[PDB]
Parts: C-alpha cells; sequence; structure tokens
C-alpha cells in the first residue's frame, strides 16, 4: 500500500537543469518526511537532506547545498528534486526515501537515473577480434552514445560462452567489447558473426570474423 | 514537531 | 561527520552455510532517549535499498526471521544464520543519531567456489580500425575465481601503464567465475614503432602469470 514512484530517465546536457518527482501513496503526505540521496554508478549512498511535508522546510547536508532544490505540490502527494547548473559530476541515480519513528530511511522509491553529458548522438564503429579444443573470439564497439547497444552472436544461435562487458566511457563516448568461445572444429572452417545493434542511431551491424 | 535529521513526522 | 567501518567489504559465503558482517563506528551511536540508531539495508542487484534491521535488532515487516543484527556503542554486528540466494547483494550499515546521516562504505556478498586460473586471449588491431586511423589492442581473462586478479601490459618488452581501459562482469549465475576485459587504445603511428605485445595475468593460482603475446610482424 505504501509506495513514492519516480519519474523517469534523464538524459541533460551540462549547465541545464533537471526537475525529478516523486509521487506517493498509500498514507497522510503531510504525516512522514521525504528524503533525498545519491547514488554515482558503482558507488555506495550519500543522503542529501530531507524535507518537511508539512511546513516545507528543506534541509541540505553541505555537499548539495547551492545548485540544489527540495519542493512539494501537496495536493498531488508529489515532492520534487530539481538540480541547476548541472555539471558531470551528477550522473547517478537519484532516490527519494519517507521517514517512520525510528527510521529515516524506511521506504525507498525505485531511483531516477541522471546523465550529464555534451555528446551528441553517435553510432558506434564495429571491429572483428581474430587471434593474432576451443578457440576464443570477439567484437570491439567503440565511440556511441548514448548507452545501450545491443550484442548478439549468429543472431543468438552462439550464446554458451558469451561475456558481453560493461561499457567505458573513453573521451565523452562509450566503448564495450563482447568475446565468444567456441570449438576449434566450428571456425575458421565456418562462419562467426557478431550482431551490434544501437536503437538511437538507427544502426544494426554485422561483422563476420575472419582470420587476421 | 520533527527532529534535525526528519524523525518522524 | 561519523565514520561507519564495514568489516569485510566482500565476504565470501555458501548457501546453507552463515555469514557475518561488522560494522565499527567513530563515536557512540547511543543517543539521547537511550535508544541506538543503528539501521541495516540490502541491496539486491539492479534494485534500489531496501530497509532490514532498524534500532540494532529489529527486523522489519516481513523480513526473514533469520537476519539477526546486534551490537551496542561503538562495534555492531549483522548475522545470517543460514545464506541464500535471495541474500545476495550489498549490505549497508548507516547511523541517525547524529546529524549527517552516514552509511558504510557497502559489504558485497559473493559465492564461494574453488579457484579457477583465467584463459587469456589476446587479439591484435583490426584492419578495419587501422585504415580508420585507430589502434585498440585487447585482451580477455575468462572464467577465473576469485575476482582478484592483476592485468600487466608490454610493448616490446617494456611495460605501458598509460592508456589501459578495464572493464568487469558481475558473477556468473551458472559456474559462480568473474571474467574481465582490458584494452590499450593507441595511435596508429605508434602502435608501428614497436614490434611485440604483451598481455599478462597475475592470480593467485600460480606464482607465475599467464602471458600471451603477438607480434607485429
Amino acid at each position: 500500500q505504501i509506495q513514492l514512484v519516480q519519474s523517469g530517465p534523464e538524459l541533460k546536457k551540462p549547465g541545464e537543469t533537471v526537475k525529478i518527482s516523486c509521487k506517493a501513496s498509500g498514507y497522510t503526505f503531510t504525516d512522514y518526511s521525504i528524503h533525498w540521496v545519491k547514488q554515482a554508478p558503482g558507488k555506495g549512498l550519500k543522503w542529501m537532506g530531507w524535507i518537511n511535508t508539512e511546513t516545507g522546510e528543506p534541509t541540505y547536508t553541505d555537499d548539495f547545498k547551492g545548485r540544489f532544490a527540495f519542493s512539494l505540490e501537496s495536493s498531488a502527494s508529489t515532492a520534487f528534486l530539481q538540480i541547476n547548473n548541472l555539471k558531470n559530476e551528477d550522473t547517478a541515480t537519484y532516490f527519494c526515501a519517507r521517514a517512520t519513528t525510528a527510521t529515516e530511511l524506511a521506504y525507498w522509491g525505485q531511483g531516477t537515473l541522471v546523465t550529464v553529458s555534451a555528446a551528441k548522438t553517435t553510432p558506434p564503429s564495429v571491429y572483428p577480434l581474430a587471434p593474432g579444443s576451443m578457440v576464443t573470439l570477439g567484437c570491439l564497439v567503440k565511440g556511441y552514445f548514448p548507452e545501450p547497444v545491443t550484442v548478439t552472436w549468429n543472431s543468438g544461435s552462439l550464446s554458451s560462452g558469451v561475456h558481453t562487458f560493461p561499457a567505458v566511457l573513453q573521451s565523452d563516448l562509450y566503448t564495450l567489447s563482447s568475446s565468444v568461445t567456441v570449438p576449434s572444429s566450428t571456425w575458421p572452417s565456418e562462419t562467426v558473426t557478431c550482431n551490434v545493434a544501437h536503437p538511437a542511431s538507427s544502426t544494426k551491424v554485422d561483422k563476420k570474423i575472419v582470420p587476421r | 514537531a520533527r527532529g534535525l535529521t526528519g524523525r518522524p513526522g | 561527520d561519523v565514520v561507519m567501518t564495514q568489516t569485510p567489504l566482500t565476504l565470501s559465503v555458501t548457501i546453507g552455510q552463515p555469514a557475518s558482517i561488522s560494522c565499527k563506528s567513530s563515536q557512540s551511536l547511543l543517543d539521547s532517549d537511550g535508544k541506538t540508531y543503528l539501521n541495516w539495508l540490502l541491496q539486491r542487484p539492479g534494485q534500489s535499498p531496501k530497509r532490514l534491521i532498524y534500532l540494532v535488532s529489529k527486523l522489519d515487516s516481513g523480513v526473514p526471521d533469520r537476519f539477526t543484527g546486534s551490537g551496542s556503542g561503538t562495534d555492531f554486528t549483522l548475522k545470517i544464520s543460514r545464506v541464500e540466494a535471495e541474500d545476495l547483494g550489498v549490505y549497508y550499515c548507516w547511523q541517525g543519531t547524529h546529524f549527517p546521516l552516514t552509511f558504510g562504505a557497502g559489504t558485497k556478498l559473493e559465492l564461494k567456489r574453488a579457484d579457477a586460473a583465467p584463459t587469456v586471449s589476446i587479439f591484435p588491431p583490426s584492419s578495419e580500425q587501422l585504415t580508420s586511423g585507430g589502434a585498440s589492442v585487447v585482451c580477455f581473462l575468462n572464467n577465473f575465481y576469485p575476482k582478484d586478479i592483476n592485468v600487466k601490459w608490454k610493448i616490446d618488452g617494456s611495460e605501458r601503464q598509460n592508456g589501459v581501459l578495464n572493464s568487469w562482469t558481475d558473477q556468473d549465475s551458472k559456474d559462480s567465475t568473474y571474467s574481465m576485459s582490458s584494452t590499450l587504445t593507441l595511435t596508429k603511428d605508434e602502435y608501428e614503432r614497436h614490434n611485440s605485445y604483451t598481455c599478462e595475468a597475475t592470480h593467485k593460482t600460480s606464482t607465475s602469470p599467464i602471458v600471451k603475446s603477438f607480434n607485429r610482424n
């Protein structure tokens, strides 16, 4: 019955503003505190402060005093988080939480991902990786934005020894790699192809892996 | 009615 | 701020066996009203955090009775009598006694298994990336355990620490191993000034590294 639903994912450029919401249901909204917590990707948790849902008074911790504003629209049981003059380091998932008597962070929202980047939509360059009972091959997907990309092998026919790794930022754009392991009798006697999709640029590439 | 860290309502 | 120190940061567990996590604080968490505002959270993969224990030892609504929390003053502990697949993820202890609220660094529970050394595969830059002016040399270190591993690069016997970017997978849901990808990015000109390129895997399963090389010739 007690739920807090946050707004969807946001892609913003440096210097812009973003306002995310948290709609509460199941209780009398002005009876408990709303808290804000940041989690940068792959990192721990950090409390940003809270807002008083009866008086509307906000409290900010040291690192969030300046470019951050907490607000309410009590009639719609909603709390907002506005960040101005966005910077790269603001990239993270933001959570709203509601307090109970003994604990400040009791009920949690699903989180809202904010990504801050000056990059423009760019398709990836897909390169085959051939080795210079088993054999390991791969594909390098380099220089794309935004995430994500889907990587498949032989249109899904190959999926046993597949490792598609997390993308990494290299010069404002994303780079990723995938590896496949197959029997030595199967390649290069037969064809092995990596299929790479990037919906944001309407790109779809097929790259056959040839000995080299 | 609310403490420094927001406990409770 | 109060510093929350969780030990260990990575705890290897076995389904059916008990687990224990320590959390020490830089100052006392006994508050003015005689209560101790020390809580525990669990954050499973791809999900938001979720309340486990509050007031040191009180389990929250619908939390499995097999989770035990205890302690006082500056020393606290979370024990799991018998661990399950549902219990896997990142556990954080956090305090509400002093402003501002602070969290520990997190303790990730992984599945223990037998040590498996990595299979290394090195690949030279493709003819396609080369014709475009680029040069990326890739190395995969697959299905190894435990997660800790060191990767080394050498151009004509001589190391190169700059221009290396790494990436790691989550623990495999089937075999419980980890895999790593390491890429060495260079300019095309700088790639054609050296002949031998090597990737090394230093893992505890051997006093010697697993070396893979290829020469541009």
